């Protein structure tokens, strides 16, 4: 173990000088990484090379594999299946899986694929949301719709950090994904939002009611995606009153403001009587509510309403302009506490350590040009 | 010797043939089939959520005026019923995935046995060729005598 | 830069041109030098692998530590990455004995291995 | 097969000996004349200790390049020509696997005769490491070279024999490197004996009243080493002498 | 953009294009790249506002470079749209940085973008789809259909449209023009991503599949062993060779010379390398897979010439 | 939009256009070598040189003119371009990979119009012939659109019809024409269809065809007497179309 | 398509007069549910197809082995007949002796 | 299944993870202790899934496993599903024994 | 003798291989499949 | 399989944000010796 | 390749004169179609055959 060479091995067993040197080092490395041999250089161990020791670096053959991949990816590319292929491709492959594959089978399989292709190619974008404070950072989610009565909604997103030199990299975009929720947005009134780092859909629905006379009831539906990619069911909020407050024309939909908010760890929803001029919203009374992760809700008071309005109105749709919401925020978004350390280390002679301290509270003031941070560690 | 060499070739063919099958564990198509069985079972949660949403929606009355209501009072039970029935079909789907997979496992095990059978035959044959070569030498010595 | 693609004709894969020249000016003609698998000189040879392993492994322990790679095995760094070292097969044991035998000679301040064996022949502990 | 006849070369203006044979087209100063040089290396002792080669840089000018296979804590290194002229002197111990070199000038007479370059690593005590190799330098008008090469290639193809053994046959017949009818007579015997006795071509060469080869080739040890330097007698290398 | 001229551009071949006075009066980057020794024909769509921020022009476009990194009064084109929708360049513009600028006043469209939001799907429609279909046909030995399908991606004999032979072999626009489908594949282990960054790899994959098909056809015919199917096999192998072109040849002596490990491992070499002992670096290896195809064909050809079976067995009694 | 490009034909022509595009101006005059191959005794390979002679002037004043050439080898060399009747040679010492040129020591282009021998002295030996002299200038007067319609013929020309001429460019030019009025009346409608053919073509100043491209515009003629087809359902259960 | 079309149709009210409405509020969810069930059944059908196809492939692979066994047998038997023929000649010589 | 790969594992994991959440977030609605005194016996609790047409679940805790101020891990039973069509007004429901 | 010895080895491989399979009885995967079939049947009362 | 075991335990420990942490057991209660039972002698159960 | 006949074949290999001619032509055609042999005639190649 110390000399990294076997002095017990039979004379009959042969090797090469290069192979020996390699084997010797691999043993050396394992022992240091495994903490068999103490006082190892932890700085060095933390290097990516050793991070990969268990895959690709420990064994030459896998090393060569990953290394070669760079120059000759084609020795590894198999068109039968690619990483990140979409479901349409999966269907295509499956459709040609039988051994009795011929031109008739092939042409039909192709058209199946193509049908699905068209369905995607023609999706109409209805609305979108950027999960950040500023549009220059983070990513935008888009929701669209298949062209069919009783159609289906889909979503995808784009990464703004990839918008290099004015343009998005191909990598910036994700594929459209199916939504399995029974969505019936009233006059398209739907927004994709992020709350608690999860995608939620909110939409307003109108029910036709016989009163004789005809009138309508309005309901807010909320749904969210599950960890396995399936969706939960819609949750209904009685917003009929909040909607009745907006003096909308009979054929108009209220505008829907919706975005998450880190402060108060909540979801902020407001409805409004859409104007032609964005600035007219500065004097509008927003009809809103708070939504919580437990699907609890609270009415939003006029004071709260005016505040969120003043800080968000610039995102509102106007009669002829469809806008994208951002995460609600005020001058500065600052975390309320810190539990996750960024670094640490041992004291002299490793007889002590400063460790697992924290910042249980972060308070702040933010006057114009005077940001005051209060840390109580 | 010629007869034995032809036998050897036969055993060699069998050996390599079972070798190939052993090594080519699962045909890519076979993997797709198992993938599909899993994928279908995976719909269980999606299904349940939709049926539930359905039942709730139908508890809401839809007739209004000087007469009304019409809510489906049995909607919950019906949806509940469908989910259980679906689950039964899923259990078969999952069991089918499993059965197919284990079937392949057993198949591969048999190939290994036959591979080894061919190997043993080859070794015996080589040993027979060796004994024959000795016999040949003896015949040469007999000629010499 | 690879001639294998350049000769393909029907692929229209073009060489880096000015960048091939600049690379070669910085790398002593390296991109003009392609190698077959099996040469030690290759990027993917086990020697290339060895080189990377040594470069990193040697920094795992302090230079003055008993576990310093070079301390325990000074020959790793002094050994060359030779084509013959890669191709020649020899008894692993003879290599083990070579190492121990040289170490003994050095510690014992002896001239050669026959002196070592004579010395060992009368050792009592 | 090409390498067997001419060693190794590249379009980088780089040449390297192989099978202990170095071949190069040296152009004379301000003279389009090509003096083809051929230098043959053989070992006289302890080949395993060091790689030694000499390049025909120019008239009487040679670049001596070498690399040690092991290490001694030498006070200094001394390289001599035929044990009398010190060609190279440097202080301190050369390191293992490090290439060292020097530019030396050899006398035309030293060049035309077989000569030995000995390398001694001198210790602070009463000893030293030592190894040595024999070199011979030949020059040809490029035409003369090409013509001899032509014969060698055709003869090799006709006989299926390596240029190593073929040179040996020629040297057995004449001091100079020339194919003639006496060579062909020995080539016949060489092959005849191989067929008659089921023996190695080198064995057949010896039976043609040839010396034991001290020339290594390919990746093989010399005949001499194969007979006398197989696992050594307590590490003692067998070498020739008086 | 004019061809590179160090004396007027700087030692750097770097340059950028910017749009200004559209939405805001700040500039934004709309193009970036290196200068080459030829003209850079950069066609961009230039957005326009409903409400101009400038009377002389509705939009400004300018280019920067090392010896002229900045903006300036009247530098670059200044475009104005008239009431008929015709966009011209205001004569006050200093066009010195550009070889030329041309507004296409009758173009209201552009070709589909294989690098854009829907690029994913176009790659599948025009590449992964036929590659996949062909690979399946190849596995099933449906060689005739397999060939039809590979040809939708590439044809060594080109294409014929309405009786006329075309000027290309790649039938895939992004391979025909070398179009990137990635930004950085080194963030993961993925040969697709690698090829996406560097499309030349898809060109290679396509080539390799073609060789695989030709070989399979060859081998099929050879396995039949009838006199004529052997002749057929020979022909298919020649086709693979034609596509392979001339067999590679490597140098007899490397500049690399059995270097001591400490030296080879010396980070100095590594630092010098990345900054760029560089003589003793390890050399690029040929794709041994491609090597293997040359070897495969040589053995098949040999066997046909020697009247051997595909397995190299004598087609005769001894 | 008429589009002109000096995109040379794959292989030889492409290599020659690459040199042209990099080292000259649209308007330059060159000797393009159309006949290329490899020399039977001097070449050890199938690689070759692709020379083009650039004349001084013609918008590019040169220091006596230049020989532009493409080569395939990746090794630096002294590329020699020897002219047998002139007993002249240009030598591109330490030539670049791919594209490089030799300075013409004397602006006597007449010398170029003969067989030329080119070599890298490493075994690439190209036979050079077919010295075709080409003026790459393109007057807009030679950029035309031709229309055939019925028995009528119309032509349009860039220097009359194109308001803004494109800057000279080998890499690409686009001549955007104003509306060209075509007298459609007279079209021979057959089966209620006729078409207008539009040819895009142009010539270099030597009267050298640059190339051409053809488009056509189909026209469907509505027939005023073509009564709608009638579906009928007869009382005897017979359904038919009239 | 049929299930979605169904859902659209049934969101339309069906009661008119003094009392009206009558739409099915769950119509979308129902269509969605039926599609998912169909999809699961489709995957099983496709998987069965695939299994069936591969089953036949393997059958053929086994046949090739059995074929080749028979081939080897023919070769061995022919070789044995030749061996016997030699033995027979020796017997003829023995009779001659 | 015998054929596993990394994607397979991640999907299986996310399926588990999804179910985990479904349980983890159950709200507690009501409970009943089946004894006279709350220092003896066990408490039965019912909860509810955060979904429309939400499902009811039950579990219980053993009071005899309450030792020195805290319940043992063993004091608790797991949540169990209720398969009945339960939909009370204002969540008016109690478990009883 | 060598021939017989190789025969022995062949038989030994088979003996142990079949031994193993026999001893295994039902594969754990096979056990899970049975469980699922049974579990589905068990829903009868719940469904009713 | 290795990766999945590492999520429970690593002899080499764990690295977060480029820094080696101070533990090998990645399961908090094991690192802490937290009991998941009160009386395992109630039944013959290796898990309890 | 130039002569469309393989000069490296063993004597063991036999065919007929019509059969050889076919093979020679077929190889030629493929080379022309793939422009292995440059400056091939685009007319003719473009024919339905």
């Amino acid at each position: 173990q110390y000399l990294l060479i076997d002095n017990q091995v039979s004379a009959a067993i042969k090797t090469t000088r290069i192979a020996e040197a390699i084997a010797s080092i691999q043993l050396y490395v394992n022992r240091a990484l495994e903490n068999v041999e103490e006082n190892a250089n932890s700085g060095v161990i933390s290097r990516q090379f050793f991070i990969d020791w268990d895959k690709y670096n420990k064994r030459y053959s896998t090393w060569a594999g990953v290394s070669q991949l760079v120059y000759y990816p084609e020795n590894y590319i198999d068109p039968t299946m690619r990483i990140g292929q979409t479901k349409m491709m999966d269907a295509l492959l499956q459709s040609v899986s039988q051994s009795q594959l011929n031109a008739d089978t092939v042409e039909d399989a192709f058209m199946s694929y193509l049908t699905s292709f068209e369905q995607v190619a023609n999706l109409k974008v209805i609305s979108a949301y950027h999960d950040n404070i500023n549009n220059d950072q983070g990513l935008t989610y888009f929701i669209g719709l298949s062209e069919t009565d009783a159609g289906e909604y889909y979503w995808r997103s784009v990464d703004h950090s990839k918008f290099n030199d004015g343009k998005f990299a191909a990598n910036a975009w994700s594929e459209w994904h199916k939504i399995d929720c029974p969505i019936n947005p009233y006059k398209s009134t739907i927004r994709p939002v992020i709350y608690k780092s999860r995608l939620y859909l909110l939409w307003l629905e109108q029910k036709e009611i016989t009163k004789t006379e005809t009138d309508y009831r309005y309901e807010l539906k909320l749904a969210h995606i599950r960890y396995d990619g399936t969706w939960n069911t819609p949750i209904t909020f009685d917003v009929n009153k909040k909607i009745s407050e907006l003096k909308l024309e009979k054929n108009r939909a209220p505008g829907l403001y919706c975005a998450g908010y880190q402060g108060e760890d909540t979801l902020l929803v407001m409805f409004y009587n859409q104007q032609d001029t964005l600035d007219s919203y500065k004097n509008a009374s927003m009809q809103g509510l708070y939504i919580f992760a437990d699907m609890a809700s609270k009415d939003m008071t006029p004071e709260q309403s005016n505040v969120y309005r003043d800080n968000s109105y610039q995102q509102f749709d106007t009669n002829n302009v469809r806008r994208v919401n951002n995460r609600y925020a005020e001058d500065y978004e600052i975390p309320s506490s810190v539990s996750s350390r960024k670094d640490y280390g041992w004291g002299d002679y490793y007889l002590s350590m400063v460790y697992n301290g924290d910042i249980p509270t972060i308070n702040y003031k933010a006057a114009s040009s005077d940001l005051k941070i209060y840390i109580s560690p | 010797k010629t007869v034995l060499e032809k036998s050897k070739a036969g055993a060699q063919s069998r050996f390599d043939s079972y070798g190939k099958l052993y090594d080519e564990n699962i045909n890519a198509g076979e993997n797709q089939a198992m993938t599909l069985r899993a994928s279908a079972a995976g719909l269980t949660t999606a299904v349940q959520a939709s049926r539930l949403a359905g039942a709730a929606a139908d508890l809401v009355p839809n007739i209004f005026g000087f007469a009304g209501g019409g809510s489906r009072w049995g909607a919950i039970a019906e949806a509940t019923g469908y989910v259980m029935e679906f689950s039964a079909n899923v259990m078969n789907t999952e069991a089918d995935k499993i059965s197919q997979s284990e079937t392949y496992r057993r198949r591969r095990q048999e190939w290994e046995i036959q591979r080894n059978n061919a190997e043993a035959e080859l070794k015996q044959i080589d040993a027979q060729l060796k004994s024959l070569a000795v016999r040949r030498e003896a015949a040469v010595l007999q000629k010499t005598s | 830069a690879n001639p294998q693609l350049q000769n393909a004709v029907h692929l229209a894969i073009l060489a880096p041109n000015a960048e091939l020249i600049g690379y070669n000016n910085q790398f002593s003609g390296r991109a003009s030098q392609y190698v077959a698998p099996g040469t030690v000189s290759s990027m993917f040879s086990p020697a290339a692998y060895l080189t990377e392993l040594y470069r990193e492994a040697r920094n795992l322990h302090a230079s003055d530590s008993v576990y310093y790679l070079d301390t325990r095995r000074p020959d790793l760094k002094s050994m060359a990455l030779s084509q013959q070292n890669m191709d020649i097969e020899l008894s692993t044991l003879s290599l083990s004995n070579e190492l121990l035998l040289e170490s003994i000679k050095t510690e014992s301040k002896l001239e050669n291995y026959t002196k070592v064996m004579e010395m060992l022949s009368t050792f009592r502990p | 097969e090409l390498s067997q006849f001419i060693g190794k070369a590249s379009n980088f203006g780089q040449q390297e000996y192989s099978n202990n044979q170095l071949i190069t087209p040296v152009v004379n100063s301000s003279d389009g004349t090509v003096k083809v040089y051929r230098i043959t290396r053989e070992y006289t002792t302890n080949a395993y200790q060091m790689d030694v080669e000499l390049f025909p840089f120019g008239g009487e000018n040679y670049r001596l390049d070498y690399k040690f296979k092991n290490f001694y804590n030498a006070s200094y290194l001394s390289i001599k020509l035929n044990d009398k002229r010190e060609l190279v002197r440097t202080e301190g111990a050369p390191q293992v696997n490090i290439e060292y070199s020097a530019n030396i000038t050899l006398n035309t007479a030293d060049i035309s005769q077989p000569f030995e370059i000995g390398l001694t690593r001198v210790l602070p005590s009463g000893s030293w490491a030592y190894a040595a190799a024999k070199f011979t330098v030949e020059e040809y008008n490029q035409y003369s070279f090409l013509l001899k090469l032509n014969k060698a290639i055709r003869l090799s193809r006709a006989t299926e024999l390596s240029p190593t053994i073929l040179e040996g046959i020629v040297r057995s017949v004449n001091l100079q490197l020339d194919i003639n009818t006496d060579v062909l007579g020995k080539v016949f015997l060489t092959k005849y004996y191989m067929q008659r006795y089921a023996i190695h071509a080198e064995t057949a060469l010896i039976l043609c009243n040839a010396p034991i080869s001290q020339r290594s080739y390919d990746n093989q040890p010399s005949q001499f080493d194969r007979l006398f330097n197989t696992p050594l007698l307590n590490g003692q290398y067998f070498s020739t002498g008086d | 953009i004019p061809p590179y001229n160090l004396s007027t551009h700087g030692d750097e071949r770097w340059f950028k294009l910017y749009i200004k006075h559209v939405v805001d009066n700040n500039s934004h980057i709309i193009y970036s790249g290196q200068l080459t020794d030829t003209n850079i024909n950069i066609t961009l769509f230039i957005p326009l506002d409903d409400v101009p921020l400038n009377q002389d022009y509705h939009a400004k476009v300018y280019m920067t470079f090392k010896k002229s990194p900045s903006d300036g009064t009247w530098w670059g084109p200044h475009f104005v749209r008239d009431d008929k929708g015709i966009v011209t360049i205001n004569p006050k513009s200093i066009l010195t940085h550009f070889e030329s600028v041309n507004v296409l006043n009758n173009i209201s469209s552009e070709p589909m973008d294989f690098s854009g939001a829907n690029s994913l799907y176009f790659w599948e429609l025009f590449y992964y789809t036929p590659m996949l279909v062909a690979q399946r046909l190849l596995h099933e030995q449906n060689f005739d259909e397999a060939n039809r399908w590979l040809k939708y991606v590439w044809s060594p004999s080109g294409y014929i449209v309405h009786g006329q032979i075309q000027n290309y072999q790649w039938n895939v626009r992004p391979l025909l023009e070398d179009t990137s489908w990635n930004s950085d594949p080194l963030d993961s282990v993925d040969p697709d991503a690698v090829a996406q960054h560097d499309p030349m790899h898809y060109k290679v994959s396509t080539f390799m599949r073609t060789l695989d098909l030709l070989i399979a056809r060859g081998d099929h015919a050879y396995r039949q062993l009838e006199r004529d199917t052997l002749n057929e096999a020979k022909m298919w192998y020649m086709q693979a060779l034609h596509l392979l072109g001339d067999k590679p040849y490597l140098p007899l002596s490397t500049t690399w010379s059995d270097p001591r490990l400490d030296r080879a491992a010396d980070i100095t070499t590594q630092n010098a390398h990345d900054s760029a002992t560089l003589t003793d670096l390890f050399l690029p290896q040929i794709n041994e897979v491609m090597m293997n195809y040359w070897q495969t064909l040589a053995q098949r050809v040999y066997n046909l010439r020697h009247n051997l079976s595909i397995d190299g067995q004598p087609l005769y009694l001894p | 939009k008429l589009r002109i490009i000096h995109n040379g034909y794959e292989g030889q022509k492409r290599n020659q256009c690459n040199l042209m595009n990099k080292y000259g101006k649209l308007g330059d005059k060159f000797i393009v070598y159309t006949s290329l191959g490899v020399n039977p005794n001097n070449s050890s390979n199938k690689l070759m040189f692709y020379p083009v002679y650039q004349y001084s002037g013609n918008t590019s004043g040169l220091n006596q003119g230049r020989l532009l050439f493409h080569r395939d080898t990746t090794y630096p060399s002294k590329v020699e371009a020897w002219i047998p009747g002139a007993k002249r040679s240009l030598t591109n010492q330490n030539a670049a990979i791919g594209d490089d040129y030799a300075t013409d020591s004397l602006n006597k282009p007449d010398d170029l119009k003969q067989y030329i021998f080119m070599t890298d002295s490493k075994g690439t030996a190209t036979d050079v012939s077919g010295p075709v002299e080409i003026n790459t200038a393109i007057s807009p007067a030679k950029v035309q659109i031709i229309v055939k319609a019925g028995g009528k013929e119309q032509t349009f020309t860039a220097d009359k019809d194109v308001s803004i001429q494109p800057s000279p460019s080998f890499d690409e030019m686009n001549y955007q024409f104003n509306a060209l009025e075509i007298d459609g009346s007279g079209l021979n409608f057959i089966n209620n269809s006729a078409s207008i053919d539009v040819t895009f073509t142009a010539f270099a100043e030597d009267g050298r065809k640059l190339g051409y491209e053809s488009f056509s515009i189909p026209v469907t003629l509505k027939v005023s007497t073509d009564n709608a087809l009638t579906l009928h359902h007869n009382e005897n259960g017979a359904q038919y179309m009239q």
